[PDB]
């Protein structure tokens, strides 16, 4: 019940440059359904060499 | 200074930072839709048929 409002709280600083947070962080939050989905988890990586791309997040209005 | 053991504790209050409230607006923030092109003003037939 936490996992959720953890993950905004990492894009909200992500797309804020706040906290030491870098710009190229994927917050990745695969979520648990109770089904063979994919490996429940909240996988955050900061490694270069990955690929990244920009959108607009529409909640806050910045890239 | 014997530090006896004491009983099972009751309850674990977890003491955390609270919700990044008032961040996200209540509308949301689109890129506006890129225009249609426009027929521009000041056309006209520049080409006569010779002779």
């Amino acid at each position: 019940d936490l996992a959720p409002g953890i993950a905004d709280s990492l894009r909200h600083f992500k797309v804020l440059r706040e906290k030491r947070i870098p710009p190229w962080m994927e917050v990745v939050l695969i979520p648990m359904t109770g089904k063979p989905s994919l490996y429940p988890g909240l996988f955050l990586f900061t490694t270069p060499c990955r690929l990244v791309r920009p959108v607009q997040n529409l909640a806050l209005g910045k890239e | 200074g014997g530090l006896t053991c004491a009983s099972a504790p009751q309850g674990t209050l977890r003491i955390l930072e609270g919700p990044q409230q008032s961040l996200s607006g209540s509308p949301l923030q689109p890129i506006p839709a890129s225009p249609p092109p426009q027929i521009p003003p000041g056309l006209r037939p520049r080409f006569c048929a010779f002779g």
